[PDB]
């Protein structure tokens, strides 16, 4: 009970370790498509209005 | 001094007046032709003014078909603005924007009152801001978000949410007790569902105490901008002259909002933000700001709102949010999910949730609630990536009751005996506090979760579970 | 004086000067015999839509006006023929021999011309005829993505409505011609094509005649409507006609909107679907009905051209990719598909058999959600999670294989009523089919009295059939 | 007078007036023949194409070369036709450009020998024919999960450097040595080198005397670059009808036709639409490939390579012709960087020759159920992407163990890589692609590593595989 109360702990915390590497890595994959989606949004909406206005 | 047409660009029409006797803006011109010859159609148009331009010429937008218009035809100048019958006549009775009865009932006569449907909004002088609160059966609205009598009323939501359902509802229950004139605009609205009202007030017996205009989705733009200020004059009359209380209903007054749109960019006006015309918040303040119960009499106002492109944060709706009184917000997850009414508790807000105009018991119950909900929200990513398990007691008691909670703000209407089988029910206010408390001191949640879908009692959910053989 | 001619020509849009007298919506002659409509009328330009070949048109050549309106031929002639958007045909077989004609304009059947819906239009699909169901005089949207069985449940429907006295119209829109004309000859095979017109607007055609297609095709069934016999419309993609409006309107230089769509998509759209309609007993009680159908992006119910559409229909089938895929066909999502009509279009029996499936198995779905995330659960969320597994496999059926209304009734009453529980879930196709021939062999009296009387029988009786063949079965 | 001038230049476009009365018509073809007359103006040939008729005797035409060093007031002849193209038996084994001149310096074709025009209208619905038998690459994924239509149209998808060329390249190794029948080798939009690497492979096989070839490439201005691919159709027209032959109609790039209409429309005068592409997109693109048909009189089979501006497919010019193609496969960047050769997305790409009638009852119960495995897998996918795989149980873990297994046996070892990795090409005929993947599916190769199951062809051949390995 020993060694298997003390290899449990470690375990859960390794794999803690690994898992929060994982997500924060995933932070930054994903905050660099909310970037590039948010420029391209502000770059459609003043082209569909200076399309217009180029018109009239 | 007559006219001539000179341009034809769809929707919109040009006509030169060269006498220099100019019509002016909001003013009302008839187009009456008869064939010469074969090839020609004939022709009976209304127009309005919009702008002045400059070569003696006048734009308007057409409130019917410019098919088989043909430049060099003659237009002749009312010199006034739309005139719309007003009085004991428009009660149990039908009518297009130019107030003439579309029904089969009969005709008006020539004798009649008629009034102007453009006029300036009430004054500070005498308007009038006092608070009651409006029952309706309705369990979310009844706790989280209480309709107040004589303010207006919102239902905002997207392409298939329950806005319609819930307008069918209300006028089961608040038209026949609440004495007094109804009137319903239905802008932009399918004509499967004029039908389908029209029989349904023919059948109780509220259509004495109604007048109808509606414009379906068919029109050109013109009439239906044009259709929320002809049910207007009407309610309008009713509440200052004859002094009784009044309801209104507007069926999509977004779709107002978008015809501006179409007819903008031929009127020749540059663009603004998503597509929408320079001038949104100055026409949503016109309309809206004369829809007010005043110290003559009252106004219930209450109208569905649609949400463009499933975007609350889309400039028609914003613009919206700033004029009302209380608000739902419909959500099409909840939706997905078969919880029926699909209504945002977080969201929804009314100015009626205060401790002295509702009392202290009512608001300590709801903002708990609202504190249940919040925390089952932020709880869901934790457990949608970690699992359920992994967490405490007090978390777990989180879930077990907000489970609960939104499945018992569900109800069984007798507008959905058509679509789920089941009769209906009407809660009164106590009974809806009794409950709601019952679940948040856990005495009840002992019986299994999905006994607590579509019930109207508390009292209904214990025998729904003695069927399941709990 | 009405002749005119033409100063500009470029891309199917043509400028002419002159032609005085001309109507908005007119007809318009071409010397080499293309035809054109005027849609545009300013002080020295009339503006022209060519619906033709262009490329003989030159600069100064005459252009002289018809005096008709535009105009759809119309007749009993054109059943089984397949014909341009204008009133050609293309199959071959020589002339359609038309008798009359309609306006492509015509104004909607207006409230109190019209009635509600009470008689069914029995697809042979399990879950439209169950979950969404359909009735004469509604309006109902396919919706999905690429490759996800939208023309097949529109040819399915048509294939299962021989006996009854109904007409159909098939308008394809940008479709590439081959696969035209492998829909005629699948039609032609199931015998399909006896009663039913096709419409063609291919992918080569300038985009006013993709443009005018649909409207051709509803002007065509309004007549047969308005004589007293039922109708029904397919449309194969609207969202192609709105590319092809826009297309046109850009050429004719007005102003963009929303992404590049002009304002005037809702009142195209509505012009068009608003014609669809159930009439009284005084019309003569006709009906129209309408299936349009829309592709979206990234399978995605969220969008301008989608949620235009979801507004102005009387329902929804949104089929999805990943349920396509995971081996449910046809792939319906029970959450987002919706009739608006839903109840009145049913048969007594499948009412009182089948009237909540629909909630049924969006709860099933949600909670299956939250149990991937839950380890233990109790006994009653363990019995609803095997009903709901139970039901989606019920509602499977492949292509091509139709099921009378009748027989479905019976399979949904096992499967409401709790038989279907001891059969294994892997079984439950296999039992299906062999419940079909033990009722056509034996069970000639339950099937005869819902023939006979749009009603359920007596419960012991079914019971008794139902509890026989469940000793009968073979189990794995 | 019919001859014109010369009134305005704007890059690929050029304005030029007639006589009142005598324009050309829309498709119709013009010469510039110029000498120089004095030292500072330089001599020029050039033709020109109508496009629009612009009012005040005025013709808007897009040009087929460079229109640097032209001078308004320069005279420009009419041809009276649109742009003709030789055709017959002499096209066979020569190298053309668009405007039908030979370029591969073995003669000039004989003046008297028949022109066809370019632009001619598509082929009628009485005259098509519907008809399916499968076409065989020995391609593992194709011959599964998305077979290719002898007589259809066949799409290959993809971004920037993802193997749309190298596929083609071993497509027309097998077919067109089994064939028997005319190929037209037609490049819009292509490198230059690749052009001369494909004619000494040609040359050198021996297959260059059934085959003829047009060329327009990055270099060219942007008008050649669309009418390229008119030119070798018009070609391949006659094959199929005239000379009744059987016939292959390969396409080097088939966006660049959309993409150069793109440059040119600003300039004409016409107004945009959606991400900056033309108001004519889906009209052009159609006009082109209706013509490439089966008929009653004899067949065509097209592979074509489509590029896709980013790796984003919702662009409005791939979107379009999705809804034109028979048979498709889309190339994902994800797969090719993790090693997988062919990188075609199981899910996305489809054919319509996947019908148990067609392909037969174990084909298509093979190829719906690995379909089944690979959708679970791409949900199971978002949460191993954070715990790993200790969060999943039961069916989980076998799905999983079975999709990576499924995932590596769809790639291949290509004849044509071998320019690239030293092993030997592999040809996996159709029965034997679904025993495989029926064996993988029931769990009788569970023990074998995952890493044995990549770049090979047979099931036979992982098994020695892993046994070189012994793990
Ligand atoms: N209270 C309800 N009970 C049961 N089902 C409901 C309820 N409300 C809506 N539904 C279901 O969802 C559908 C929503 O229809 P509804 O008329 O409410 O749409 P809508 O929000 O009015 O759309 P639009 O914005 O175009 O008017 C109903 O037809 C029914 O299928
Ligand atoms: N019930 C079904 N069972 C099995 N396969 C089916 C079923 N319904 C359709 N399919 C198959 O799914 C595909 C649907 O093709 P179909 O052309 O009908 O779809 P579509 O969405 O119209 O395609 P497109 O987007 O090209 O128009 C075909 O492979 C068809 O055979
Ligand atoms: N089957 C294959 N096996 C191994 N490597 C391959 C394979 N196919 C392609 N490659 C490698 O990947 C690239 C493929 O080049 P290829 O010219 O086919 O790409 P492409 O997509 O046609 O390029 P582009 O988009 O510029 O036209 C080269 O680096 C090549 O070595
Ligand atoms: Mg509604
Ligand atoms: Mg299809
Ligand atoms: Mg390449």
């Amino acid at each position: 009970l020993l060694d298997a109360k003390a290899s449990e702990h470690a375990a859960r915390m390794t794999a803690m370790k690994n898992a929060t590497d994982n997500a924060n890595e995933l932070i930054r994959t994903l905050t660099l498509s909310y970037n590039r989606a948010r420029q391209a949004a502000i770059t459609q909406e003043i082209t569909e209005i200076v399309a217009g206005a180029n018109a009239l | 001094t007559r006219g001539r047409v000179i341009q034809v660009m769809g929707p919109v029409v040009d006509v030169k007046f060269e006498n220099g006797h100019l019509p002016a803006i909001y003013n009302a011109l008839k187009i009456q032709h008869k064939a010469r010859n074969e090839n020609e159609v004939d022709i009976d148009l209304t127009l309005e003014v919009a702008l002045h331009l400059g070569d003696d010429t006048v734009r308007t937008i057409a409130m019917a078909s410019t098919d088989g218009l043909i430049r060099g035809m003659e237009v002749i100048d009312t010199g006034a603005p739309i005139s719309v019958p007003v009085g004991e006549v428009t009660l149990g009775r039908v009518f297009n924007v130019l107030g003439e009865p579309i029904d089969l009932e009969g005709d008006i006569p020539a004798d009649a009152r008629r009034d102007p449907i453009h006029r300036p909004a009430p004054k500070f002088e005498e308007l009038a801001t006092e608070v009651e609160i409006l029952e309706t059966g309705i369990k979310v609205v009844d706790l989280l978000a209480p309709y107040i009598k004589g303010g207006k009323i919102g239902l905002f939501g997207g392409a298939g949410v329950g806005k319609t359902v819930l307008i069918q509802e209300l006028i089961h229950n608040i038209a026949q007790e609440h004495g007094g004139i109804s009137v319903f605009a239905g802008v932009g609205d399918r004509t499967r569902e004029g039908n389908d009202l029209y029989h349904e007030m023919k059948d109780s017996g509220v259509i004495s105490k109604t007048a109808m205009v509606f414009g379906q989705m068919n029109e050109p733009p013109g009439a239906r901008m044009r259709v929320a200020l002809t049910g207007l004059t009407m309610a309008e009359y009713f509440r200052d002259e004859q002094g009784q209380d009044v309801l209104l209903f507007i069926d999509n007054i977004f779709r107002f909002t978008q015809a501006g749109s179409e007819v903008s960019a031929l009127l020749g006006r540059m663009p603004s933000a998503v597509g929408y015309q320079p001038t949104l918040a100055t026409e949503m303040g016109q309309l809206q700001e004369r829809i007010t119960s005043t110290a003559k009499g009252s106004i219930t106002s209450i109208q569905a709102i649609y949400v463009p492109a499933d975007d609350y944060t889309d400039p028609a709706p914003a613009t919206t949010f700033s004029h009302l009184d209380a608000t739902t917000n419909l959500e099409r997850k909840l939706a997905e999910m078969g919880i029926y009414p699909a209504v945002d508790p977080l969201a929804s807000t009314s100015r009626a949730l205060a401790p002295e105009i509702v009392g202290e018991e009512h608001y300590q119950v709801a903002r708990k609630v609202q504190q249940t909900l919040q925390r089952y929200k932020e709880l869901q990513d934790i457990i949608a990536i970690l699992g359920m398990d992994e967490l405490s007691d007090e978390d777990k008691l989180v879930v077990h009751r907000a489970r609960r909670i939104q499945f018992f703000l569900s109800q069984n209407f007798h507008v959905a005996e058509q679509f789920t089988g089941q009769p209906g029910s009407y809660v009164p206010v106590k009974e809806t506090v009794r409950g709601f408390k019952e679940i948040l001191e856990g005495k009840y949640d002992h019986l299994p979760e999905d006994a607590f879908r579509l019930v109207g009692r508390i009292e209904e959910v214990v025998e729904k579970a003695k069927a399941m053989g709990v | 004086s009405d002749v005119g001619t033409v100063i500009q020509v470029g891309d199917g849009i043509a400028r002419a000067h002159g032609l005085d007298n001309v109507m908005s919506g007119e007809l318009v002659e071409f010397a080499n015999g293309v035809m054109g409509m005027a849609l545009n009328l300013e002080e020295n330009n009339v503006g022209i839509v060519i619906l033709g070949p262009y490329t003989g048109i030159k600069e100064g050549d005459e252009v002289r006006r018809t005096g008709r309106i535009m105009e759809v031929p119309v007749g009993e002639a054109l059943i089984g023929r397949v014909v341009n958007p204008l009133g050609q045909p293309v199959d071959g077989l020589g002339p359609v021999e038309t008798t009359e004609t309609r306006p492509i304009e015509s104004r909607a059947p207006g409230v109190m011309d019209r009635r509600s819906v009470h008689e069914p239009l029995q697809t042979g699909i399990k879950a439209i005829d169950a979950l969404v169901p359909i009735g004469r005089g509604q309006r109902e949207l396919i919706i999905g993505d690429r490759q996800t069985g939208k023309t097949s449940v529109a040819i399915d429907t048509i294939i299962n409505q021989k006996d009854q006295n109904m007409i159909s119209i098939y308008v394809a829109i940008g479709q590439k011609e081959s696969t035209v004309r492998t829909v005629v000859e699948t039609l032609r095979k199931h015998g399909a094509l006896d009663y039913t017109i096709v419409v063609t607007a291919s992918a080569s055609q300038p985009a006013p005649l993709l443009f005018l297609a649909p409207y051709a095709g509803v002007a065509m069934g309004e007549y047969f409507m308005y004589k007293g016999k039922h109708v029904l419309v397919v449309y194969d993609d609207l969202s192609k006609q709105a590319a092809a409006y826009r297309e046109l309107s850009l050429l004719l230089r007005r102003p963009p909107g929303r992404e590049a769509y002009p304002g005037d998509i809702f009142y195209l759209h509505s012009r068009l679907l608003e014609r669809a309609a159930k009439l009284s007993d005084a019309k003569g009680g006709g009906s129209l009905t309408a299936l349009p159908f829309v592709e979206t992006q990234a399978g995605d119910i969220s969008a301008y051209i989608p949620t235009n559409v979801i507004s102005i229909t009387d329902g929804q089938i949104f089929l999805q990719s990943d349920l396509f895929f995971s081996g449910v066909r046809p792939a319906i999502n029970a959450g987002l598909s919706v009739s608006r009509v839903g109840g009145a279009a049913q048969i007594k029996a499948m009412k009182k058999v089948a009237g909540t499936l629909r909630l049924d198995l969006a709860a099933y779905r949600e909670l299956e959600a939250f149990a991937q995330f839950g380890s233990d659960l109790d006994k009653a969320t363990q019995a609803k999670l095997a009903r709901g597994a139970r039901t989606v496999e019920v509602l499977k059926q492949d292509l091509h294989q139709p099921i009378p209304v009748e027989k479905q009734v019976l399979i949904i009453y096992a499967l409401t009523r709790g038989f279907l529980d001891d059969i294994p879930v892997e079984d439950v196709r296999r039992f299906e089919k062999e419940f079909y021939l033990f009722l056509d062999q034996n069970g000639q009296h339950l099937l005869e009295h819902i023939r006979t009387t749009k009603d359920l029988p007596n419960e012991d009786d079914l019971n008794k059939a139902i509890e026989a063949f469940k000793k009968t079965f073979v189990v794995s």
